[PDB]
């Protein structure tokens, strides 16, 4: 693929594709991942009051996955 | 002759008690048999080994464990239990060997030089090649089956009929009658699917006539269920995928030991038939599981008619017992 | 399934949970006032007499029609999860009616209520004499006092024995299935609850002439059955050895009325917190735990203000 | 892709199709992690009135994930 | 042109089909986002009448996530 | 396709499939968010009539995303 | 396509298909969305006899979904 | 729902796709909108023979979806 | 007609792909929604006894949809 | 299939095409819904060991949607 | 068959892309059947450690459909 | 298939197409199922220590499938 | 593909695409699993800190399913 | 590839499109695992801060499986 413009030649294409799959499905779980600790992190923030750091760097993590692919991504494109 | 004469006689006690201007249960029984035997139709790995099955139980053996003398009545079940259904284990040997015979019937179409190329004598065991593999010669079973769908479809909404006759209850009667105006229109519509260029055109114009006797005399009833009239066609094809399911299911089980009991390894030559029986073994018990399933699927077709109300006592409960319990010892 | 149509009209009935400010205005309160005052509120729409039996039966018929219902509403997993609160209930239900069978005394006498086991349920029970005629009664349902009835019945049949060995596998049962629903409120309620159950029953059972270790149960933390025979010959010096559990504070206090308090204020906040997780079980859970601890503080100003019993000996009580 | 409006051939319109993905399940995903900690955030404003605050604060954090999907889908299509 | 046009052509449809999914999936996500967070607020007016407003705004945010998605669409099937 | 009369011709072909997804998760998406709403409110109705009207607004906010989505459909078929 | 198409031929089949899955989509959010709830009603006509209409009135209202797509199809597809 | 050289063709085939559609999503938002109303009201009518007509009538509420979508089929492609 | 590409060229092309969806979505919708009655059904065997039959014919209930499905598939795509 | 290399064709490569998401939908459908009915059913055959059986045969009673999409398809294949 | 195109010709490879769609179904479907029976396999042996035998059995069941999928495949595609 | 993969066939790639869902199906059932009979398993040794053992011998019971997997594997190679 | 050839062409292309389906459903799998476990620790803690050096013990065992299943997609895209 | 120039290859791009699955799929699901271990870490807080560390042990877990479905993607693909 390229990261710009066409991609020229029906190869090229499908590597866009395929790429594609990738970062959505990455961003589908960051959000699912995230409601999980995210309903539970209200009740640390509330009960453990001294520990409110904590529910937030647990609900952090799993953006890092979308970006780590970003990287990926960006990395393939503007190449074969 | 034992094979009706011998679950009648049990039929007896419940022809001398009716509850309902539908007539008897007794007829069931023989609706019953063509399918159940029709059950078993595989080939040699499947349905001529099954002989051994039945002499289990309607003879006795050792073999299994809680079955030791049967003559003294030795089962899983109590012992008089299983002196109640000695009746119903001779209708299991007899349908084990209606089974081996249309293992036979099988190897008409999958073996003999008369019907197909295929070896009168293969070189290494009898059914080296299917045969029933082409499309066609399979459907064609299959639609034997589907007729015998439609005759108990018809068999059933005369029952139901019958009932507001003999009892003096008009809605059931205008229920049965009615109804037989939908069966014009299914008969229609399956010549034009059955001989594909028989109507189409002559079930179009006529099929818009058919559709009126269906509810003319279903609006006497009143009926403040018209759309339950999806699922009345649906009963209809209930039988007819049961049917089909029975032929298609017995040819596809036979179809398995295609690389099972023939030829699955090499290329085919003569040495298979000492290396065969590696998959041999698997797969014979794996069949054996599924093809209970199978067995299953007459009672199944029973439920259809008997349980929702087609001439019979059954429906949400009601007076007499269920057809399950009848046939078990019958 | 399905708890969408249930939580929603579960939080409508919030609506009407009596407020604390209620209790208080109610403590400077007679009888004959309380009454007037309690006619407001929902539990009055089934308020009857002048009598104090007659007010335990309207307490009665607002539970029926407000909670006893409630598995009724749903199926499946929902019904699964609502029955396993309820089931608590119906187990001082099974026993009451399991003791007016086994002592030959009437039926009445008892305290039933409809839920998963329904009045005639319970009414068939009594009326299949046989041991085994009233298991398979039970066994109707196929709820889990009747799965623990199967296995401990058949060891032995002797009445308070049978009482005993009833919670234990029923409650070794419960602890698995309310901690696998993986709703974390109800987890950190069901482990104080348990610690909190074992302490409770030690005193109220002592002196019965059954086993120590027959009241033990499946969630407990520094506790074993050592420990609950201890318990039960009459020794607090278990309590000191007991910590990290949020009740450590009622730890080195003989004075029944301050442990009993500090152990049940302690649930309703943890409950209360359920409806942070209002998915599921969780607002049916405090919604339950809300009502029952209203009922009972129904009852304490009731008493105390019918008799002429002092103000503290219910204020004390009434505010956590 | 980039320049693209009523332009570009197979293989521009598919590296459309699959970057259309990222910010597509992003915003699904977003929308999930908002609906279990936006539920607990009702919760705990129903027992503390004083946090209204946190959980407004924290129903903000899943949003992120939707721009995240955005920045994905605009990177991949155009080379910045 | 921008989301915007008349009889069209083949290579119009496959821009279509890729920035479909934004409009759809963000909908879809508000669908599942609104739910759950405005159920839990049916309660909030029940137990305390005073703080009908909290219900209020809560249920407002998941709207942005519809809006960005349309916009997405609207964007990316129409930039230089 | 086009909504200002007749829809024939291979050219709006492409772009029938590819705006019928926006419509399609939009609706799934509203489907899914107004029946807990829908059946809520007899239990409103039924326990206490005073309050029938939280869950009315309530219910008209999921079903802004269905008509977005048709809405994007009509302007894009046939400009309008 | 349709009989009732204003033309025929695959250009009409084509929209036909694709416009087919919104309704589709339409069907699948109103389906599962309708069981939860019908599910939960039983209990209330149950108990509340003399109004099962309210229980029935509830369940429509998804339903009008499904039924409003298979209308802009029809119209679109086929303007007789 | 017929077939002959003038009901089956490749011009008849399109209108016969197209009726195909209906059917196809009828049947899924039917089949999983009658069962769960339908498991828990078999149960209602079971246990009490005093509200056993009530559940039928409840029951034939989501089965209308297949009816219209297998009408709208049937009389379309039974001509040509 | 039937399903192929090569007989009757794309106008057949299209009907194979588009028909094959239909089928699809009708089994999808029963098989989620036959798990419903199959698991809620265990209590009805367990309480109503006697009545084992009752059980069985709700069983059954949405096996008609998917099989009319089939049917209608069966015909339409052997047509010819 | 009953036949997918004992007949060729791109003819024949269609019906397989179309006729393969039936089966395949309908074996997905078939093994959950027995998956389901065998997790709730274990506390009956453990309890009631004179009903254990009603059990074994519920779990069998979804197989008619698999084999039903097996067998249409393979009697469609090699044609009929 | 296989698919080739370079090897043998492309009508035998239509073929096999088109039954692989269905064991491409079921092998989803199966592995989300195991997840529910793993979890009430334990209860089995936890109750009745003395009866396995019919545990197993159970277990045993949603097995079969994907390696029975798997046999099938290996007969259609041994032949070519 | 056959050993090649630098110079390999379209046919060995249609292989590892369909070899890649047994595996692949077989891994993620069995990983989900062994996992709940662990996650059960916490209970299980927690109440009955002793019979720790039986709860594994289950727990390694949906590897069958994953051996089969490569047992087809096995076959398929050194062909095609 | 090759996993030290360099370059390839369509061929290679399609076993890479087709090996890659296992990798992704084992890391699905595995995924679900490791959650089960994890939500099943919080009892191990809880109830005696004492159990919760066997709830990690049980969790290492779902590892292998996604180490062993790149195994498999590693030879197979990789002969020679 | 590489972002600067001299990497890249068509069977590498190829094993691209299939790997792409599985970032996003290890990512969904190191997620949704890591979530459930961070409900367990608001336990861990509350009751011992001095065993926080089974909580960060526990918490390390799935961070495997997202970290080792990115480094296969590298390698293969970004090997130059």
């Amino acid at each position: 693929a390229e990261e710009a413009a066409a991609s020229g030649g029906l190869d090229r294409g499908l590597i866009a594709v395929g790429m594609g799959l990738a970062v959505g499905l990455a961003a589908l779980g960051t959000g699912v991942a995230q409601a999980r600790i995210g309903a539970a992190g209200v009740g640390a923030i509330a009960e453990d009051r001294s520990n409110f750091g904590t529910a937030l760097i647990f609900l952090l993590l799993p953006e890092t996955l979308v970006i780590f692919g970003l990287l990926i991504a960006f990395i393939l494109n503007g190449r074969l | 002759n034992p094979p009706w004469v011998k679950p009648f006689e049990l039929l007896v006690s419940f022809l001398n008690t009716p509850k309902y201007g539908t007539f008897d249960p007794t007829p069931v029984v023989p609706i019953f048999f063509p399918f159940w035997f029709g059950m078993i139709v595989g080939d040699i790995g499947y349905a001529l080994l099954f002989y051994l099955v039945g002499r289990w139980l309607s003879g006795y053996v050792k073999r299994n464990e809680p079955l030791v003398i049967d003559l003294f009545a030795l089962k899983l079940k109590p012992p008089v239990l299983a002196k109640l259904v000695y009746i119903l284990n001779w209708m299991v040997f007899w349908t084990v060997v209606w089974g081996l015979i249309y293992g036979e019937f099988f190897g008409t179409f999958l073996e003999h030089l008369g019907v197909f190329g295929t070896p009168e004598h293969p070189g290494l065991i009898p059914i080296l090649i299917h045969r029933i593999d082409t499309a066609k010669t399979a459907n064609l079973l299959i639609l034997l089956s589907v007729a015998f769908g439609v005759v108990m479809v018809f068999a059933g909404l005369i029952l139901r009929a019958y009932l507001g006759l003999k009892h003096r209850h008009m809605a059931h009667f205008w229920e049965g009658v009615g109804y037989l105006g939908g069966l014009l229109g299914i008969l229609a519509l399956a010549a034009s699917y059955l001989g594909n260029l028989q109507a189409g055109w002559l079930s179009a114009l006529m099929y818009l006539g058919f559709g009126v006797f269906l509810l003319s005399v279903v609006m006497s009833s009143i009926w403040l269920m018209i759309p339950e009239i999806f699922t009345q066609a649906g009963h209809i094809l209930s039988h007819i995928r049961i049917y089909a399911v029975g032929a298609a299911g017995g040819i596809l089980a036979g179809l398995l030991t295609d690389v099972g009991f023939a030829m699955a390894e090499r290329l085919g030559l003569i040495g298979v038939l000492l290396g065969i029986v590696v998959a041999g073994v698997l797969h014979l018990l794996i069949l054996l599981l599924t093809t209970l399933g199978h067995m299953l699927q007459p009672i199944r077709l029973i439920w259809v008619e008997f349980f929702t109300k087609f001439g019979f006592y059954e429906e949400n409960g009601r007076p007499y017992r269920p057809f399950k319990s009848v046939r078990e010892t019958q | 399934d399905d708890f969408a149509y249930l939580n929603a009209r579960v939080r409508v009935r919030r609506g009407t949970l009596l407020k604390e400010s209620f209790f208080q205005e109610a403590l400077d309160l007679s009888f004959a006032d309380f009454l007037r005052l309690l006619s407001e509120t929902v539990y009055g729409g089934e308020l009857a007499g002048q009598g104090l039996p007659d007010v335990d039966r309207a307490v009665l018929r607002t539970q029926a029609k407000l909670v006893g219902d409630l598995p009724r509403l749903v199926t499946g997993e929902a019904r699964e999860a609502v029955r396993l609160l309820l089931l608590r209930n119906d187990l001082h239900n099974l026993q009451a009616l399991l003791r007016a069978k086994a002592t030959g005394r009437p039926f009445e006498e008892v305290l039933l209520l409809p839920g998963t086991l329904r009045e005639e349920v319970w009414r068939q029970a009594y009326e299949a004499q046989d041991p085994a005629g009233m298991a398979q009664v039970l066994a109707v349902p196929g709820h889990p006092l009747a799965r623990a009835l199967r296995a401990v019945l058949r060891e032995t049949q002797d009445l308070a024995r049978v009482e005993a060995l009833l919670a234990k596998r029923f409650f070794e049962d419960v602890a698995k299935a309310a901690k696998g629903l993986d709703q974390p409120a109800l987890r950190d309620y069901l482990a104080l609850e348990v610690d909190a159950e074992n302490l409770r029953t030690a005193f109220k059972l002592q002196g019965s002439g059954l086993a120590p270790d027959a009241f033990f149960l499946k969630g407990g933390r520094f506790v074993d059955r050592v420990r609950f025979a201890r318990l039960m010959e009459g020794d607090y010096a278990v309590l000191d050895e007991l910590s990290g559990t949020p009740f450590s504070g009622l730890s080195g206090v003989r004075d029944l009325k301050a442990l009993e308090r500090g152990l049940r204020c302690v649930l309703l906040k943890e409950a209360k917190k359920g409806v942070q997780d209002p998915l599921g079980v969780g607002l049916v859970l405090a919604y339950v735990k809300e009502r029952e601890w209203e009922a009972v503080r129904l009852r304490l100003l009731a008493r105390r203000a019918y008799f002429g019993l002092p103000r503290a000996q219910v204020e004390e009580e009434v505010v956590c």
